[PDB]
RNA sequence: AGGUAAAUAAUCUAAAGGGAAACAGCCCAGAUUAAGAUAUAAAGUUCCUAAUAAAUAAUAAGUGAAAUAAAUAUUAAAAU
RNA sequence: AAUAUUUAAAAUCAAAUAUAUAUAUAUUUGUUAAUAGAUAAUAUACGGAUCUUAAUAAUAAGAAUUAUUUA
RNA sequence: AGAGUAGAUAUUGUAAGCUAUGUUUGCCACCUUCGACUCAACAUUUCCUCUUGGUUGUAAAAGCUAAGAAGGGUU
RNA sequence: AAGCUAAGUUGAUAAUAAAUAAAUAUUGAAUACAUAUUAAAUAUGAAGUUGUUUUAAUAAGAUAAUUAAUCUGAUAAUUUU
């Protein structure tokens, strides 16, 4: 997990969820691109 | 909306009822709420099982070709329109289940991954590198069967719960990269990385 | 800033109104001194005080500065003005060039309704 | 023939609900509590002398905790009291020690005045003896472990070296007036007062002491004594409670 | 003049019953207006210098409202004075621990004024989480309001 | 910079009273002595605490509720 | 539905006022929100309590926040 | 931007941008003792211990980096 | 010698349990896909939290006695646990 105030969406197997009032960045196919909003 | 709006075929041995609860119960939001009245079975031939659903929604059976449409009483107002996609998906779900039945295989990869039944069926012992044992009981409605001491099957009624249990008993160990070792619930990949 | 000046960065809706109030009646003092100087006029032209009051045709005051309050560009009333103007002030030094009115001392007293045309 | 009264709709048409349990309820607690299964029994701290093992060799130090007159008052239930427990008594006391009331209290019980009543509280109603019953060593079996309750020798006002262990100031090299002082009791304004519990000299001993997991060494109903590995809190004649260690099984 | 008379009833200590289940304000709401009760302010025979206000009993205090998520969210605090033991309590840990009517007290107390008679104006508030309580006999009633009630409750409720 | 230097106005200085939780300098307002019916100022009107009812929108974050924290990010919403 | 901007009443439209007046001219007004970013040392700190409402069911509650207003 | 055998974002992150802190050196002028010993209390921006995400740069083992975590300990 | 002591002796580092943090999932719409939910349902998860254990304080409750040839205390004496 890359926490951090900016989370942009990297490749196209990223895919933004929203869960515990926090955007999370996850991905499919690269597992580096987990990212978390705060 | 657009699934909720899909209807659900029947077959005569099956029957999809409606009624209300002993106690109703109420969901409250911060400002909108959503009361829990309504009570949806699903019997059938391998079981019967049950849905807790809101009041705005409400069946609409009919009697020419097998058919049953669910709708809500508000499409517009947001809450209910995603309650009803859900709700269809399940009593769908459920359907399945008693007509057919939910199924969920385990292949275990590794030398000496394997699982084992040791409280006849009541408890799957999995032995997938530890030198304490691990295992967890077979819920109610769940039936486990092995094929083969590497390639486990659970079987039941409600997918959600045999598809819980699955990935419970994966979580034990779940697929590595390097090797592709582990336990592969269904049709379960993993993206082999380079030896080196 | 060790001094405590603790005064809100907004007023309240009470506050608002009696803003509002406020500038009412200084609409209500102008029309009043344009009216008795048109009463005034028409005694002096000949007609009794009903009459002036009744005519059709006011007559607009010919000093300057009460000519410039009667023009809306100018000074508008309070119906004219726009919410923001009511309530804040162009101040060039804040950020978002504006700052509540409540902020400008003796703002109870003092006047402002015309703000800069993009600001 | 019936007495006046009036009651309020409000409260006649209350649909009836009964009350959430809660957490600082007796009934909680007592499901919460780490109890033993077993009653207990008061002895006195008659001494200490060795404890020779004969297949080992090996010696230890063993307290001899005297049982005698021990016996049952009366037990507490969960449903009067809020919880179970065993009122042991121990030992003989004259008619002129012991008050009217107590007296009384014993003879209800239909005890001999006692020496020293105190409680031994349980899990279940299964762990009370009957009442009135006699408590001899043989209670306990040699080799199990016992937790062990007793008041400490009394040490006096002591000062924070004996209390707290601290280092004090050093004997030489210019030290004035204060070689066996706490130091700094405190910070210059910002708590501007000493905060509360600061170490500082006080009274000490005299205490309750729980000791946990000791091994019944020796019992033996002839001499009226249990033996019990190692030391045992208070003075010679202090009352000592024994009961099952809840840690050691 | 308007003073002279019998003042008996009017410093009279009455006993106001609430069902929590049956009102729908919210907590505070309804803590603000047991406080006026509590105090006496509604009665008209009230003066600052003298405590004159009234019991008030809370029953089915299980089933009081709570708005947005301050039941799991909103946390109690308390402090001894020895510093590192500020003790922060969340609500339905608070409810747990004592109950709903613990919760509605402490609402209470902080609406009353803070002065000597507080304490006795709190003490006046007795509150229950359930429905059965002990004043449930108390509580003001009158012979026009006991056809509303049916025949075998009143003498139940009289047993009790 | 609660800094420093002067310009204009006000207050404090030498000004009590109401408000701003508490407050020399801010918002009102100038105590000759009382009285307490009527108009009120600034500021307020769930309780503490003197006094309140409405309308239309928005927020769900206790955001906020008399001392507004920024670039940027994400999610919506309108208009083109 | 998709792509890309803008978040605007200058223009534009709508509404209102004033001059000849069923129209013209001049003036005035009307164009996003939430969250994250967010942070230290005696103790929570809107002054404090506490405030986002809910049919069945009340002679009865439903911001006590923000914005524009009324009595 | 640029290093990172290849790929800016595993790890690294020039100069310029936006903040927080009141731990340093200053500035202001309302206001006229360093170290050792002793006993420490508090914070968390965590050094160790517990849980966890990432690591073509996690095979293992040692690491590196990030999230939770102040219970205990820290010559 | 007693006592007191640590260089000495003995014991303890307080479980089981409950809800959680980061994190990991299930089914599943809103949004034909996807999504562990900042939706309804369903699960895991920490030397932390709640507790538990220990000490001190308090005294709800409980047993008994109730104007006393020896009711309950205190003053007094001999003392030390
Ligand atoms: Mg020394
Ligand atoms: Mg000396
Ligand atoms: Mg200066
Ligand atoms: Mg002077
Ligand atoms: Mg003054
Ligand atoms: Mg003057
Ligand atoms: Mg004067
Ligand atoms: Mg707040
Ligand atoms: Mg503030
Ligand atoms: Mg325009
Ligand atoms: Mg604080
Ligand atoms: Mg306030
Ligand atoms: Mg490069
Ligand atoms: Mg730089
Ligand atoms: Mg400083
Ligand atoms: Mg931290
Ligand atoms: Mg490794
Ligand atoms: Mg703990
Ligand atoms: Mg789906
Ligand atoms: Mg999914
Ligand atoms: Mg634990
Ligand atoms: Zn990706």
């Amino acid at each position: 997990f890359k926490v951090r105030t900016s989370v942009k969406k990297f490749c196209s197997d990223c895919y933004l969820v929203r869960r515990k009032g926090r955007v999370y960045i996850y991905c499919k196919s690269n597992k580096k691109h987990k990212q978390r909003q705060g | 909306s657009q699934v909720g709006s899909l209807p659900l075929y029947i077959s005569p041995e099956v029957q999809v009822s409606i009624n209300a609860l002993s106690m109703p119960r109420i969901i409250r939001k911060g400002r909108t709420s959503m009361n829990i009245s309504q009570n949806i079975t699903v019997k059938g031939p391998k079981g019967e099982l049950s849905v807790e659903v809101p009041d705005f929604l409400h069946l609409d059976k009919d009697e020419k070709h097998g058919k049953i449409n669910v709708t809500v009483q508000n499409s517009e107002d947001k809450h209910q329109r995603s309650m009803w996609g859900t709700v269809r998906s399940l009593i769908n779900n459920h359907i399945i289940g008693v007509t057919e039945g939910h199924l969920a295989v385990l292949r275990f990869v590794g030398t000496g991954y394997r699982a084992q039944l040791e409280n006849d069926g009541k408890f799957v012992n999995v032995k997938v590198g530890a030198s304490i044992k691990q295992g967890l009981d077979v819920p109610e409605g769940i039936v486990v069967k092995t094929p083969a001491p590497t390639s486990l099957i659970i079987e039941g009624c409600n997918k959600q719960q045999v598809l819980l249990f699955a990935a419970k008993l994966r979580k034990f160990h779940p697929p590595e990269p390097y090797k592709g070792k582990g336990i592969y619930v269904n049709d379960e990949t993993i993206k082999l990385k380079d030896k080196k | 800033g060790g001094l405590l000046w603790k005064i809100p960065w907004r007023m309240s809706t009470h506050q608002k109104t009696r803003q509002r109030e406020r500038l009412r009646n200084v609409d209500q003092v102008i029309k009043q001194l344009t009216l008795g100087l048109h009463v005034q006029r028409c005694q002096d032209k000949g007609l009794t005080y009903q009459e002036a009051m009744e005519s059709k045709k006011k007559y607009k005051p010919r000093s300057k500065s009460l000519r410039l309050l009667n023009k809306p560009s100018v000074f508008p009333k309070e119906n004219q003005m726009s919410s923001k103007d009511k309530y804040w002030t162009f101040d060039k030094k804040a950020v978002g060039y504006r700052k509540g009115i409540h902020k400008v001392p003796k703002w109870t007293k003092i006047s402002i309704r015309k703000a800069p045309k993009f600001f | 023939s019936t007495r006046p009264f009036l009651v309020a709709p409000s409260i006649a048409n209350s649909i009836t609900t009964e009350a959430p349990a809660i957490n600082h309820s007796p009934e909680l607690a007592n499901a919460r509590k780490w109890l033993p299964k077993r009653c207990g029994l008061i002895t006195r701290k008659k001494g200490m002398m060795p404890y020779f093992d004969k297949s080992t060799g090996e010696r230890s130090a063993a307290t001899i905790l005297e049982v005698n007159n021990v016996e049952v008052i009366m037990h507490r239930t969960s449903e009067v009291n809020g919880y179970f427990a065993c009122q042991v008594g121990y030992g003989s006391r004259h008619l002129s020690k012991v008050s009217r009331q107590m007296l009384g209290h014993f003879a209800s019980k239909v005890v001999n005045p006692k020496e020293h009543v105190a409680e031994f509280r349980v899990k279940d109603e299964k762990g009370l003896i009957p009442p009135g019953t006699l408590l001899k060593p043989s209670f306990f079996k040699e080799g199990q472990y016992v937790d062990v309750r007793s008041v400490s020798k009394g040490k006096g006002f002591t000062g924070v070296m004996k209390r707290y262990g601290f280092k004090g100031l050093r004997a030489s090299h210019g030290t004035s007036i204060m070689h066996r002082h706490g130091g700094s009791y405190g910070q210059n304004q910002d708590p501007g007062r000493v905060l509360p519990g600061r170490k500082m000299p006080g009274h000490m001993g005299n205490e309750h002491v729980t000791i946990q997991n000791v091994k019944v060494l020796k019992v033996d109903d002839e001499n009226n004594v249990i033996w019990v590995k190692g030391s045992v809190a208070g003075p010679k004649n202090s009352f000592v409670k024994i009961q099952d260690a809840i840690k050691k099984t | 003049s308007q003073k002279i008379g019998h003042s008996g009833l009017a410093f009279a200590r009455l006993w106001h019953h609430v069902d929590v289940a049956r009102d729908k304000r919210t907590l505070g709401r309804l803590a603000s207006a047991i406080a006026i009760t509590l105090i006496g302010r509604h009665k008209p025979v009230y003066h600052p210098s003298q405590d004159c206000g009234d019991y008030v009993v809370v029953t089915n205090c299980q089933k009081i409202r709570v708005t947005g998520k301050k039941f799991e969210q909103k946390t109690y605090w308390s402090h001894s004075g020895r510093p590192g033991q500020l003790k922060l309590q969340t609500m339905n840990k608070v409810v747990a621990d004592k109950g709903f009517g613990e919760i509605l007290k402490k609402a209470v107390s902080g609406m009353l004024p803070k002065n000597k008679l507080r304490k006795q104006r709190l003490d006046r508030l007795k509150v229950f989480d359930g429905s059965e309580n002990p004043y449930k006999q108390n509580i003001t009633a009158f012979a026009h309001e006991q056809s509303s009630i049916p025949e075998p409750l009143k003498e139940s409720i009289f047993n009790q």
